[PDB]
């Protein structure tokens, strides 16, 4: 719906990828760090990304947009 | 009394000279010796002293309607640079 | 004929500011100042009609100022030379990080 | 007949004024010669019993814009008799004609036409020296470094004239030069 | 052997030179040079991350290790001083293995995000990994991760990529003069940051993007927009101020993508200001693209060039000659200013001047409106006296030079003018001309400090040039300079700081306002890019013609709009504060139906019936040779030929009005900057 | 038939120029027939264009440059005759059949 998506997406029947990724709830992790590969099979995903969870705001994987939060604190 | 009437005759006077060349030495002496009195007698006349590393000693006067005249100062002595100024002030002005 | 009368600039591209390495210097280029491009009104692609659009940065190169000047003067182009800026090496000491401030004033 | 024997024997036997530079390398034995001795050197190599360089594999030009003689003409040759290859090179500029070797190697005819078409080097005593690859009436020599990749003109059908015609080029999307250096 | 990058080596005396060997080779270096510098003189490029020639040596990255004979350990070449007879080896197995190990340690915790990192394609880490350590990774444990920090709208942060080289911290402390960045914590967990939430407010903050060797600090407005290999590089100059900072303009097609500094030891030393770096957005916004005449309903309508020029030419012959006024904009090049002056003088008017405070100054002597010390010459000054100027917001690179001189040589700074925030210690001496009288009369600790200074430097701002008591202020300043021997054959410490890129060339060409109230009595006003003139002083019935590439208020008042080229789209001559003349280089095509300014003026002159004796820019420059020949002798340094002695004595009284502030908003100074998102956001948050 | 050696001096080069000019002029009727120019342009204008091309290069003093120009002229003549590409007002490279220039160029565009 934003200006970025309107540059290429000319169909409003489906949600844009930005809205779709935002609807995925943050994944809870036991710990202060998590590694994201974007796929259950790492060779079929994206280069491994290690994400720090020290901040209260959910941390976003810069490759696939998955979000992670510390489960306890 | 012509030196006190330069403003009435021309809109702008330009003196181009070399900073270090011997050919520009009479022009530099003329500037150093006459600019004080010329500007005091003509407080509202722009007297543009423009020095350049390799220009021949020149002197320009700008009148009405943008008409200009130039005098080549090469091979001239300090008093003859003053005559040329008087000629520019008194004729064609 | 028509393209042999254009004005060009002979220069040595300086080092980029995003990298500390110096391995792309010493080359001399002929800038053809090709600055006539527009947008194709079908896909937004960048169109041009100037034959020397990229030859000065992709193919034509010269190892020295004199070679580029000779080539330009043989082809008859009007050229202006821009001397490259070079760094001045200055005496630097790691001891300077711990200079005595002197007696208090 | 290995490249050590060719280098040594050619040093011993060739007239000295023919060769300015001799390189021995796994990349190939290489002889550089002035343009006025190219023909005689090639005739010697072809006819001499200990060389028998009978096959002219090709002739090609290389453009070096930083050089006073910008063109380098390379002759790749083969001896089936001795199972050996030789490279002979000479330099040239935009106006100096060099000798044709068609009378030595008939295969040279078209390779010389190609050098003339692509680079603009002319060949003395060539029986039929005209362009061979480019379109008729082509202007310029495309393999020169200063010749633009897309050239200067393009063609299209023109209905009012009922024919294909040539106009100055107009590029919908210009060639993008990616400088990774 | 040629030095690396063609670097110049200056010897104070040949006796003060030592001899060292770099890989067998004999090289001669000055005493005090480091091993790395001796390698550069030898032409050997030593890899480095933490070392920067303009910043203090750190010696922490350990990538510059080399082998020195009789040394037990590998030697950090960036920090080790060179000694006579030293035998330096850079390609021995010890050095190669040390480089491989250090590179392996660097990549150990480095994130695998080259495809999303903007440094990709111009990354020192990538190149040195390809070259020195072509070792197959063997680290299989978990990498450390770091949260991103908020530093403002200019610097985008990805701290996982940071290699703790501390270049940004040292730049903040030593060059920017704003200590906001530090290194927090200890060990592998140390993090670069400000600890507390705060944005980088220094006007030189953007250079940390250049100095950061990895993609940890990147340009936020440029984020993700392009790769370095698809950008065309044009070497040109900046027109944001009167400094003339050397820049490289990167473009893709007919669009400027980014602006990065260009090395020039005499002007800006590979640094630029944030205004210079991030003003490129406005080049594609609110562009005047077509000629326009206001219609019957008082609305602009697009026309051809011939119709607009015919209208202007027809209406310019219906006014008195003294009623024609032409004003040149702050971004005008010398050629267009010369053509405008010729056109207006040939219609019988002398009301041609450049917009700004220095509109009607005495331009007879070139020393009186230029920085005679030169920017590089400031580093030799031991004392600074600033009179009515805020160099931090008026000339950012000059202020950077002053700060560097203060930090290095412990020079003192006295300031007279309104209160302002300096990035270096400085005594406030007063606020107005009473302070000048006190300085002239002596009896003050700063007066004896000025007398006890070997090479004092007075810097007078051009903002004082529009005051009513301008002659009195200038006379007092020159008397202070004479009493302290500021101007000597071996030292010219008298300086005047201009504010506009066009001001120096305009003063050289004689674009001087004679009548102080000529704008209030004009019926034909030609505003050649002069968007900063106050247009309510123009009579309501005057015919106003605006020529430029942007505009807010003058465009509203203008009866005719003539679209003009921008500085990135043309080749124009500009002179900076120190009298150095430079030329722009075209980087991108113009937009719409725009034309070069001098072309528009010449075309109008032809339409108006005046025949100028030139039809090309070469003819314009030949004409300029008859007025200001220094303007066509580009890229040349020349000393002053005449000084204060020729000035007539002045007896005007001294007013009591304090000095005012010239630049109220650093980011809003010209029409280009006022049309940029990024500059507006900087004004919103960074001020 | 074969490509001759370079002219030794300006005299023999001038002789080659005269030979080329004669060959070019003698081919004018063939060109008029091939391009159907009877009602478009006179044969003398073709002769005049060829001679003007020869005259515009009258300042050349190097025989090798003259030989190259003659060779190129022969090739262009051969392509014009043997492999004609008919346009209308144009044969090969020649067009067949109160304000100064600055104002016209300014009205045209910003690139002169
Ligand atoms: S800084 Fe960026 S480009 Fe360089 S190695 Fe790291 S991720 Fe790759
Ligand atoms: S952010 Fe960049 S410049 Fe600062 S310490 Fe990290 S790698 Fe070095
Ligand atoms: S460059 Fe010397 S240790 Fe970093
Ligand atoms: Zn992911």
């Amino acid at each position: 719906v934003g200006n970025h998506t309107a540059k290429w997406m000319q169909d409003r029947s489906k949600k844009s990828p930005m809205e779709l990724i935002s609807e995925v709830p943050p994944i809870k992790v036991d710990g202060r760090i998590v590694a994201c590969e974007g796929d259950t099979n790492p060779a079929l995903g994206h280069p491994i990304e290690f994400i720090c969870l020290d901040l209260n705001e959910p941390a976003i994987c810069k490759y696939c947009g998955l979000r992670y939060v510390q489960d306890h604190h | 009394a012509w030196r006190g009437s330069i403003s009435k005759s021309m809109k702008e006077l330009r003196i181009l000279l070399c900073q270090s060349s011997p050919a520009s030495a009479p022009t530099r002496t003329f500037v150093e010796k006459n600019y004080k009195d010329l500007k005091s007698l003509n407080p509202k006349l722009p007297i543009l002293i423009r020095e350049c590393s390799g220009v021949q000693p020149q002197m320009w006067a700008r009148y009405d309607m943008g008409v200009e005249r130039c005098v080549n100062l090469d091979g001239l002595t300090e008093p003859q640079i003053l005559k040329a100024l008087e000629n520019l002030v008194k004729s064609g002005a | 004929e028509e393209h042999l009368s254009r004005k060009v600039i002979i220069y040595s591209p300086a080092r980029t500011a995003t990298q500390s390495g110096s391995g792309k210097l010493g080359k001399w280029k002929i800038n053809f100042v090709s600055t006539l491009k527009w947008e194709n009104p079908l896909m937004g692609w960048t169109s041009t009609g100037d034959p020397y659009a990229n030859v000065g940065d992709s193919a034509l190169a010269f190892d020295s100022e004199e070679a580029a000047k000779s080539f330009a003067e043989r082809h008859g182009w009007d050229y202006k030379v821009k001397k490259p800026n070079t760094p001045l090496l200055k005496v630097k000491s790691y001891s300077d990080n711990f200079k005595w401030k002197g007696n208090p004033q | 007949m290995d490249n050590q024997f060719i280098f040594k024997y050619s040093w011993e036997t060739l007239p000295k004024k023919w060769v300015k530079k001799m390189e021995r390398s796994e990349h190939g034995n290489r002889f550089d010669t002035n343009t006025d001795y190219l023909f005689q050197l090639l005739c010697f190599l072809k006819l001499h019993t200990y060389t028998r360089v009978q096959v002219l594999i090709d002739i090609c030009g290389v453009d070096y814009p930083s050089r006073k003689r910008r063109f380098e003409v390379v002759y790749n040759l083969l001896s089936t008799r001795y199972n050996s290859r030789i490279r002979v090179q000479t330099s040239a500029d935009e106006v100096t004609r060099i000798s044709s070797v068609v009378s030595l190697f008939p295969s040279a005819g078209w390779w010389e036409r190609e050098v003339w078409d692509m680079f603009g080097v002319s060949f003395i005593n060539h029986p039929d020296l005209r362009r061979i690859l480019t379109d008729y009436g082509f202007e310029g020599h495309p393999l020169r470094k200063d010749f633009p990749l897309s050239g200067y003109v393009q063609v299209r059908y023109d209905d009012p004239e009922k024919r294909v015609v040539s106009e100055p080029i107009e590029m919908t999307q210009e060639f993008r030069y990616f400088d990774f250096a | 052997r040629n030095p690396v990058g063609g670097a110049r080596v200056h010897f104070s005396n040949p006796e003060d030179a030592i001899e060292v060997f770099v890989d067998g080779y004999a090289v001669k270096v000055p005493k005090g040079f480091t091993v790395l510098q001796a390698c550069e003189v030898a032409g050997v490029d030593i890899p480095r991350f933490c070392y920067h020639s303009r910043l203090s040596i750190a010696g922490n990255c350990r990538m510059c290790l080399v082998e020195v004979e009789k040394s037990p350990k590998p030697v950090a070449s960036c920090a080790m001083p060179a000694l006579p007879g030293m035998k330096i080896k850079t390609d021995t197995p010890i050095a190669k293995k040390a480089r491989e190990g250090v590179m392996e340690f660097l990549l150990m915790n480095h994130p695998l995000d080259c495809p999303i990192c903007d440094q990709g394609g111009e990354c020192d880490l990538q190149d040195q990994s390809m070259a020195f350590g072509s070792d197959r990774g063997r680290f299989t444990e978990m990498k450390r991760s770091v949260v991103d920090k908020n530093l403002g709208p200019l610097v985008k942060t990805v701290m996982t990529r940071c290699i703790q080289c501390t270049r940004c911290v040292r730049f903040a402390s030593e060059v920017a003069g704003v200590q906001d960045l530090g290194i927090l914590g200890r060990g592998s967990g140390e993090e670069i940051g400000t600890y507390v939430e705060k944005l980088m407010t220094s006007e030189l903050s953007g250079n940390v993007i250049d100095i950061c060797p990895v993609g940890a600090l990147t340009s936020k407005p440029f984020a993700f927009k392009a790769r370095n290999w698809e950008l065309k590089a044009t070497e040109t100059i900046d027109v944001s101020d009167a400094v003339g900072s050397n820049i490289r303009v990167d473009s893709r097609g007919p669009e400027v993508m980014r602006i990065i500094p260009r090395l020039n030891e005499d002007i800006n030393e590979e640094w630029i200001s944030d205004k210079t770096r991030f003003c490129y957005d406005g080049l594609k916004r609110q562009r005047l693209s077509d000629p326009m005449i206001r219609d019957s309903d008082g609305r602009f309508k697009a026309v051809s060039w011939r119709d607009a020029l015919a209208v202007v030419g027809d209406i310019i012959h219906q006014v008195k000659p003294d009623e024609i006024v032409g004003v040149a904009g702050q971004l005008s090049d010398a050629e267009s200013m010369m053509v405008l002056k010729d056109f207006v003088n040939r219609m019988g008017s002398d009301n041609v001047w450049c917009e700004g405070t220095a509109a009607g100054v005495d331009a007879d002597l070139r020393y009186s409106y230029l920085m005679n010390t030169s920017i590089s010459g400031l580093e030799n000054a031991d004392l600074f006296l600033l009179i009515g100027t805020q160099p931090r917001v008026e000339a950012a690179m000059v202020n950077a030079r002053i700060c560097k001189t203060v930090r290095a040589s412990n020079a003192k700074v006295g300031y007279v003018g309104p209160p302002a925030e300096f990035n270096y210690d400085c005594k406030h001496l007063g606020t107005g001309p009473d302070t000048l009288k006190e300085i002239a009369e002596g009896r003050h600790p700063f007066c004896t400090a000025l007398k006890n200074a070997k090479n004092p430097a007075i810097i007078v701002g051009a903002g004082l040039f529009n005051r009513t008591d301008k002659n009195a202020i200038l006379s007092s300043v020159e008397s202070i300079a004479q009493a302290n021997n500021v101007v000597r054959p071996d030292w010219n410490g008298l300086n005047f700081l201009l504010q506009y890129a066009a001001q120096a060339a305009a003063l050289d060409l004689g674009l001087i306002q004679q009548s102080a109230k000529a704008l209030e009595s004009a019926k034909f006003v030609y505003l050649m890019g002069a968007d900063d003139v106050n247009v309510d002083k123009i009579p309501k019935d005057a015919f106003v013609v605006y020529q430029g590439h942007h505009g807010d208020k003058a465009v509203y008042r203008a009866n005719v709009i003539l679209p003009a080229s921008a500085f990135t789209e043309k080749e124009g001559t500009y002179e900076n504060t120190e009298g150095f003349t430079q030329q722009t280089v075209p980087a991108v095509p113009t937009v719409g139906d725009a034309r070069d300014d001098w072309k528009i003026v010449r075309a109008l002159s032809e339409v108006s019936g005046v025949k100028l004796p030139y039809n090309s820019i070469e003819g314009v420059r030949s004409r300029i040779k008859s007025v200001a020949p220094n303007l066509v002798h580009t890229d040349e340094r020349e000393p002053a030929a005449f000084g204060p002695s020729l000035k007539p004595e002045c007896k005007e009284a001294m007013s009591t009005t304090p000095f005012q502030t010239v630049v109220e908003n650093f980011y809003m100074t010209n029409s280009i900057t006022r049309a940029s998102k990024i500059m507006a956001q900087c004004s919103a948050v960074l001020l | 038939i074969g490509v001759p050696p370079n002219s030794a001096n300006l005299t023999e080069a001038r002789r080659r120029v005269f030979d080329f000019f004669r060959a070019a002029c003698r081919s004018i009727p063939t060109i008029m027939d091939i391009y159907n120019l009877q009602d478009v342009v006179a044969p003398s204008q073709l002769r005049y264009a060829i001679s003007a091309q020869i005259r515009n290069n009258a300042h050349i003093t190097d025989p090798k440059v003259i030989d190259l120009l003659i060779f190129k002229g022969m090739e262009e003549l051969t392509d014009i005759v043997d492999h004609a590409k008919q346009r209308h007002h144009i044969i090969g490279q020649y067009v067949v059949g109160g304000k100064t220039d600055f104002l016209k160029n300014f009205y045209t565009s910003n690139y002169f």
